[PDB]
Order: C-alpha cells, then structure tokens, then sequence
DNA sequence: ACTTTCAGGGTGGTATGGCCGTAGGCGAGCACAAGGCTGACTTTTCCTCCCCTTGTGCTGCCTTCTGGGGGGGGCCCAGCTCCTCCCCATGCCAGGGTCTTTTCCCCCAGGCAGGAAAACAAG
DNA sequence: CTTGTTTTCCTGCCTGGGGGAAAAGACCCTGGCATGGGGAGGAGCTGGGCCCCCCCCAGAAGGCAGCACAAGGGGAGGAAAAGTCAGCCTTGTGCTCGCCTACGGCCATACCACCCTGAAAGT
C-alpha cells in the first residue's frame, strides 16, 4: 500500500507546545490537515500570481510576505509576517 | 434510488435545519421551497463531481471528487481529505 | 385539562438544542437515495464512496442552515417571525443564486 | 556532516524541506528561493498554533481534554480574524454558533 | 398658478435617464481627492495614474449601483418604496460584507 | 486631499447612483450610510492596490494594480488592461 | 510548404502564441500538441459569440460601431454569457434598463 | 513592444459582422475578456492535471476545464469547436 | 509600409504515459428486527394581514453662488531600458534521519440511573 | 404574586473504543559538487503625474410648499405549534460477490530542447 503524507505530526507537536495536556481527535486532525493545505495553496498561488505580475521566475520570501499581507486580515497578517520574518532571519543568520 | 427521493427530505428534517438556523416559526410553504433549493444545490455540486470522476476515467465518485466540486463553487469543505 | 406549553417556547427549546449539537439533521438513507437519483442524470451506473455521500450531506446541511439564517433575517426585516418562501427568494437573490 | 534539519535551523516545527518540495512540484514558478519555504512554514505554523490554542480553550470550557471538530468550529466562529479568513469554509461535524435573534425571544 | 409635477414621476424619469447612460455619476475631482485621502493612510507620497483613478471610480460606481439594487429589493420586501439605512445593512449582511 | 473629502460624494451624486440602481425614494440617512459603505469599499481596494504597488517597488499606483486588487476581491474589471 | 498551425487547424486565433502562453504560464511541466489547438478554438468561439450579440445590439441602436455599452447589453441580455461573466464589470457599460413593477404608477 | 488579440478579434468580427466596426475601448475590453477566459481555462486544466498526478496538459484537460467553467449550451458548442479543430489539425 | 521578434521545420533523446496483468478493498446487494422517528389529526392561540389616519419627512422647484471641468505651460521625478556579473537556484548522487504504517492497551468519552434544580404557565 | 409540572443539569458507576506510545522500514531530505542564468545594480532617458493659472457655466445647496408615504393602532381570521397516537422504515448487524481501482512491469511515441530562417503582427 502506497504511503500517504500529511501534516499530522507537526500539528501534534504544535498542539503539545500550545496546550500540553489536551489531545485531539482523528476528525479534528483531518480538519487541521485540510486547513494547512488550504492556506498553503492560497499563499503559494498568490505568490505565483505576484511573481508573474512582476515578470519574475523565482518565488521568494518577498512574494510569500506580500501574499500573506494580501491574504490575511489585519492582526493575523501582522503576526504571521512577523513570524515569517523572524524565522527567515534565524535560518539565514545562524546554524 | 431512481424516482421521487426529494420527498425523503422530510418536513421534520427541514424544521430541524431551520431550528439550527435559529428560525422560530415556519410557514407551510417553506418545505417544498427548501426541497427545490436543495435539489438545485445538489445538482450543481454533483455535476462537477461527476465531471471530475469521468476525467479520472473512474466509475465511483470519491470524497475527493466531491471536495473539488465544492471548492470550485467557493464552498471549501474540511474533514473529508484535501 | 393537562399541561401545555405556549406556542413558541418549545420552538425556542428546539433552537437551543439543535444549535448546541453538530449531528446530521437529515436521515442518511433518503439523502443517499436523493444523491444517487440526481447523479443518474449525469452518468449511469455510477458508484459512490460512503465518504463522498457523507461529504455531500455535510455540505448540504451547512448550506441549508446558512440559507435559513439569511431567510430568518429577511423575515425579521419584513417585521415577521414566520419565514416564508419570499424570504428564501430574497436571500438567494441577494447572495447571487437567483440573479 | 551530520544532516541538520532546516526546520530546526529556522526554529520551526513544520517541515521546511517538505514545504520546499511542495512549492517546487506545485507549478508555481520556474524557481523557488531558499527563504520562501522557511517563510511559508513559519506562517503555516503560526496559523496552526492560533487555531489550536483557541480550540484548546473551547475544549477546556466544555470540560473536555480532547479537541474535536466542534472546538475548532467554535474557535473559528468566535475569533473575528479567523472567521474572516475561513468565512467560506465548512467544518464537517462542527455545528453552528449559539445565536438567537432578540426579536424571537419571549416578552 | 404654474404647473408642477407630482412626486414620483420625476423620480421615474430620472431612473429612466440614468439607466440609459454610462457616464460616471460622481464628480471626478472630489472622487480623486477622496481616493488620495484614503491612500494616505496606507502610504504617504503616493502618485496615481489617471487610468488608475478612473478604474477605481468605475469599480466604486458599479459597486454602489449593484448595492442600491439589492437595497431596493430589501425595501420592497418590507412593503416600502423608500430605502432606509436598514435596507442597506440587510443587503450588505446577506451579501457577506457585514456577516 | 488631507481632510474630510467624503463629503465630496454629494447627495445629488448618491441620488444619481440610486436612480441608476432603480431606487424611487430615498431616506435622509441614506447619504451618510452610503458615504460610510463607499469609504469601506475604497479602503479595501486601495489597500490591496497599494500592496501590489509596494511589492513592485514603485511609487505610483497603476491601473493594473487596481485591476489586480479588484480581481482578488472577486470584482473583475474589463477595460483598463489585463 | 511551411504552413502555419492556425491554418492547419482552420482557426483565426494564434495557435502558436497560445502554445507559448501555455508553456510559459506555469500550468504544468508539459503541454500537448492538441492543447493549444483546443484552447484557441474555444477562445475564438467565445469571442465570436460575444461579438455577434454586441453587433446585434449596435445595429439595434442604428450604430455601425461596437462600444462598451453594446458589449454590456449583449452580455447582460444573454443568459449564459451573463452567468459566465457574472462577476465582471465592463467599464463605461452601464446597466440594463430595469424598473421594479411596484415603483410604476398605478 | 506589446502583443494582444486585436488582429484576431478583428478577423473574427469581419466574419460575423463584416460591416460593423469596433471602438478601441470595445476592442480593449474584448482583450481583457480573452485573457480572463484563457486564465480561467488554463488554471482549471492545471488543477485537473495535478489531481490526476499528470504532468501534461492535453486536449482532454482543456476539454474538462471547458465543461467545468462554461455554462450549459456554451460548453456544448465550445467543446464541439475544440474537438473539430484538433480532429482537422491532426488529420493533416 | 518596415521591421524585428517569434513561430515553424528538422533532428536527437528520453521520459511520461498507455496497455496488459493482478489482487484485494470496498462498494453493492440481501435479509431481519425494532423502535425511534414520521405522518396525521385536533385545539386553539397568536401572528399576519388589512384598513384607517396622522403627521412628518421627502420631493419638486427656484435662485444664488461655488467649484469642477477644461485648456495651457513647466518641470522634475519615477518607470523603463540596457549591460555586467555574481550569487543563487537547479540538477545529480549517496546515505541516513525522519515520517509512515502496524500493534496494542488504558484512559477519556459515552450511556444510564437517580436526584436536584430551573423555568413555565395556570389561578 | 404561590404550587404543580415537565425538562434539563449534575453526579456516580460501568464500559468501550479510539488515541498515544512503541517498533521496523522506506523514502525523501540533506550534504557535497558543478554550473548556467536571472535578477540586482549603476547609469541614462523621457513620459507623465503633479502643480499652478484663468474662466465659466453647470451643478450643488439652501429654502419653501405641499403631499404622499411610513408608521402606529385596532380588529379578524387562518395557519402554525404543540400534543397525542398508530405505523413504517431507518439503521445497525451480519453474510456474499465480484468489480473496480491501484500497483507493477514494459516499452513506444510525443514532447522538450536546440539550431536556423522566414513570415506575422506591432508600430
């Protein structure tokens, strides 16, 4: 049987980070996987359209950030942009 | 599964849907209107699902076919894959 | 004579009960028969996954509940508490299903 | 060199490498930069943590220790921003928010 | 005494006149100033193409006309001919701009 | 253009828009309501357009920026390029 | 004997430029040979369908030129075209003349 | 330089309305229509190939994209047009 | 009308996809309770609908004055193009660290019985 | 304003079932290396967006009359809501069949890539 893949493992790690003593059901995990895939598809499509509008061939963290600003409401976009910028800074400037 | 199954969406079921929608009083003409609305909605989703199934050269409609049909109509569904 | 509740309080209790729950409010077998009957016109000798029929049913319940919320708002707009076919029609026309 | 995980390097839990692969194979552009997966995996982790925290709060309010679809739906429909983000999304077995218009209540 | 029109016939002739035309119904200079005032809270020292401001005006006017049609339907639903702010509120809520 | 330009959408202009919309009679609070609704719509569209303009590293909002901002809001606009 | 592919397919829309647009549009890794032909046939059919109705509207107003108003009239009068372009604003197109029957004098 | 479909929209107009002309405003609108439908069809065919784990957009993916996006009678004629074109294009 | 950019012709290579074979998962089909939900009838109440009337808010009209629309001119900055090149992303291969699937068992959720409390509506 | 009456919440007890941990592997991610190419940057150029000037007349604004429409009150009737009772049909269980789908293996042609040129379409 061919192996499928999902975000369940990382969803579970984030859940154990944010709520160490509460669990999650299989249906809720499936909903979480659908949500992660939906948001990934949204952001990636918006970044693709951005790079095509600007006659570019590379999707960059700049396109990802502008997609995040175009797609998420005020405070969610603010905090998501901050998280992405800090993650990229840590990735580039260390280890 | 061949004829007149729209009547299987019974008046009590429509009343329960209205109650979940917060409706307090229901006219007696609301049931046969809800049935037509539901019929149109199901036709629109199932047409796209069957189109996906036929493109995949399959004979069984899948939950992924239904999910794609719903997504194409701005009715993204969580919980059945995707 | 026995004890009887006033017309409209059991309706409020039912609203509370059905808005506290998440279960499906249409029986599964008649809905499945409706789904197969509709799919007949698009392709004969079709098969369905139980998950496909379940996804269709969940989508239909969500759609109908939201439409009933908008219908209730139109009824309250017309200074009524009884929802009527014209309220469903106004809701659908505004959200863009009737044009 | 001992293979070091890019998610660990970035500080995330989400799969930076799998996100890069999905970006490359998704037909979004000719090329994908090195910071694009790291940024997308941070955004997807933040948006996961937000919903999970709100749904854990909703589960605790109901005296449950296991998140079920009802808790995610309550979190989304009670958060103003998440409701806007997921306004066209149906949660299976999630129910609706408790809400009765004042006009229908008894006098 | 002179001749005057009854209230409503001039309204209908204005409807007939403005439903046959395509020209923009808002003055271009005060619309441009409004657009530049709104953009000032997003970025200072913004330049605007004339076609960009024209596109914004056409979009805004089409949006307002389409909204006024729904507002009129909501007003008629309540057995009225006059449109009120609650009709606009109901139309926008059912559309999804107010939820 | 600094302050209080919403009043430039005059009551005659709002009446013209309502007339094109088929409205026969207009209450007096409709003008303020319409000014607020238009302000919200414009804020949304111009925020999206300025996002595109800033991503393109430009200082000028183009008609294409507005067309993209309108497309991603579900309101496609023909006649200004694209 | 270097015939064009549009002439090979019998079309007036550019099969070659449609093929290039499909190849450089990041739609898939490969583009088949009949895909641009099919796409350019569909686009030509739709353009002809809209232009026929727009010209009919122009002749209805004793005008020899198609204008955005005529395109709007064609689209909004045709039921299938109205459904297809249901979320599209035609610049300088206006609206259909439509008055609710309750607003007319009795 | 810039390209468009003006040369081909004009050659289509002179086939359905040989006398009627077109404004530069109406022509520019017809160019946004063609580009908007192309991106609609190509985007749906792109997803159709991805769902089926294919890497090629063929006439089958364009035919299914057309039947998903166009309404009832528009799709029956658009598909008949595309099928007739490929049949004549492949057969010499 | 000139042109200059791009679509077509010919050839090489391989990789995607089509075809045959195969096995099992799951979808369809048939019994069989039985009991919980549905359908139907009855009461009656309360909500909708119609009619009337008042006054208030909207429209129609007229006059004054402002400011939007239309040229006219200057200017300077911002968007676009071009040429360098260098740093980044791509392609490929080897090897292990991560993630997927299977197994299981124990705690969290579901069912039930019994009691207490909380609104409801009659008087 | 009391008292009886359904309905729901709470708590203890029993139970089951599904989720969280453990283990083997398989599969893709990371490291290392070579390499073409895209985009960042330094100029240069000019198109257009801004800004000011003048004029004028068309449209906005304010006021006034008057009327017609929105709204509130009152009454009648008819149509839902609630309750009860008989039936039926959903559903949960169990057993069977075989069809379809997904994987494997092989290979064939269809598409990419590249080198040239002529013609199509853009100005």
């Amino acid at each position: 049987r061919s192996r499928k893949e999902s975000y369940s493992v990382y969803v579970y790690k984030v859940l154990k980070q944010v709520h160490p003593d509460t669990g999650i059901s299989s249906k809720a995990m499936g909903i979480m996987n659908s949500f992660v895939n939906d948001i990934f598809e949204r952001i990636a499509g918006e970044a693709s359209r951005l790079a095509h509008y600007n006659k570019r061939s590379t999707i960059t963290s700049r396109e990802i950030q502008t997609a995040v600003r175009l797609l998420l409401p005020g405070e969610l976009a603010k905090h998501a942009v901050s998280e992405g910028t800090k993650a990229v800074t840590k990735y580039t400037s260390s280890k | 599964v061949l004829r007149d199954n729209i009547q299987g969406i019974t008046k009590p079921a429509i009343r329960r849907l209205a109650r979940r929608g917060g409706v307090k009083r229901i006219s007696g003409l609301i049931y046969e209107e809800t049935r037509g609305v539901l019929k149109v909605f199901l036709e629109n989703v199932i047409r796209d699902a069957v189109t996906y199934t036929e493109h995949a050269k399959r004979k069984t409609v899948t939950a992924m076919d239904v999910v794609y049909a719903l997504k194409r109509q701005g009715r993204t569904l969580y919980g059945f894959g995707g | 004579k026995p004890h009887r509740y006033r017309p409209g309080t059991v309706a409020l209790r039912e609203i509370r009960r059905y808005q506290k729950s998440t279960e499906l409010l249409i029986r599964k077998l008649p809905f499945q028969r409706l789904v197969r009957e509709i799919a007949q016109d698009f392709k004969t000798d079709l098969r369905f996954q139980s998950s496909a029929v379940m996804a269709l049913q969940e989508a239909s319940e969500a759609y109908l509940v939201g439409l009933f919320e908008d219908t209730n708002l139109c009824a309250i707009h017309a200074k009524r508490v009884t929802i009527m076919p014209k309220d469903i029609q106004l809701a659908r026309r505004i959200r863009g299903e009737r044009a | 060199a001992k293979a070091k995980s890019r998610s660990s390097r970035a500080g995330l839990q989400f799969p930076v490498g799998r996100v890069h692969r999905l970006l490359r194979k998704g037909n979004y552009a000719e090329r994908v930069g090195a910071g694009a997966p790291v940024y997308m995996a941070a955004v997807l982790e933040y948006l996961t943590a937000e919903i999970l925290e709100l749904a854990g709060n909703a589960a605790r309010d109901n005296k449950k220790t296991r998140i079920i679809p009802r808790h995610l739906q309550l979190a989304i429909r009670n958060d103003e921003e998440l409701n806007k983000l997921l306004g066209k999304v149906t949660i299976a077995q999630g129910g609706v928010l408790p809400n009765i218009q004042a006009v229908l209540l008894p006098k």
